[PDB]
């Protein structure tokens, strides 16, 4: 679908309504598969960190590390398609100008590529931006082929604030996700038993960001 | 803080 249509008939209304929006088959197999390869190349070439220190005790030969990350600008060699994904996310947001709440998005962060190694680690329940640092919208692109949460875990569980239930989103291949970055969406990544990749980009609201250093 | 890119 053309971005503007995807944005106007789906993204905008879903976001203002639920604060969470899922888009399957965002770029298609050929482009989605290439992004997967570039991401996997960065991993195999050691561009990723060693992983978040989960269990830090006494004999550090058995320290347990979880999610590994690397910041991508999109212009790095061997990251062209990743750069293409970022431009595609930008166009959608751009088309949502002045319709996502009363926000006015003027910029974004670099892409944060994450790899949960599959050693049973996940990510504790958290709020992406709990202290008004400017990030209003979180955007995640998943690239995991035939991911079966029933055996591999790695579900993204979001607990919408004005709700008793929670939303379970599987890190499926070619899936694009949007959700308010603040207190409205506390979320967590359930333990992953298989290598799990995702690419995150946060969009900034001009006003929240502008006063971030003086509020 | 986080680096900001103009889209
Ligand atoms: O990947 C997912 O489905 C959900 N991920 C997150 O919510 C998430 N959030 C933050 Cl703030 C970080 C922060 C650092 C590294 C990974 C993160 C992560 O995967
Ligand atoms: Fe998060």
């Amino acid at each position: 679908l053309p971005a503007l249509k995807l944005a106007l008939e789906y993204i905008v209304p879903c976001m203002n309504k639920h604060g969470i929006c899922v888009v399957d088959d965002f770029l298609g197999k050929e482009t989605g598969q290439q992004i997967g390869d570039e991401v996997r190349a960065l991993h195999d070439t050691g561009k990723f960190t060693d992983g978040q220190l989960v269990s830090q005790k006494s004999d550090s030969s058995k320290d347990i590390r979880g999610d590994k990350i690397t910041w991508i600008e999109g212009k790095e060699p061997g990251c062209e398609t990743i750069g293409l994904l970022m431009s595609s996310m930008d166009d959608l947001i751009r088309h949502c100008n002045g319709k996502l709440g009363s926000y006015k998005i003027n910029g974004r962060t670099k892409a944060m590529v994450a790899c949960y190694p599959g050693n049973g680690t996940g990510y504790v329940r958290h709020v992406d931006n709990p202290n008004g640092d400017g990030r209003c919208v979180t955007c995640i692109y998943y690239l995991n082929k035939d991911w079966d949460a029933k055996v591999s875990g790695g579900i993204l569980r979001i607990f919408p604030e004005g709700k008793a239930q929670f939303a379970d989103i599987e890190p499926k291949f070619d899936r694009l996700l949007f959700f308010w970055s603040d207190r409205r969406n506390p979320h967590e990544v359930q333990p992953a038993y298989a290598t799990r990749y995702a690419i995150t980009v946060w969009y900034f609201d001009a006003d929240e960001r502008a006063r971030a250093k003086v509020k | 803080m986080d680096d900001d890119f103009q889209l």
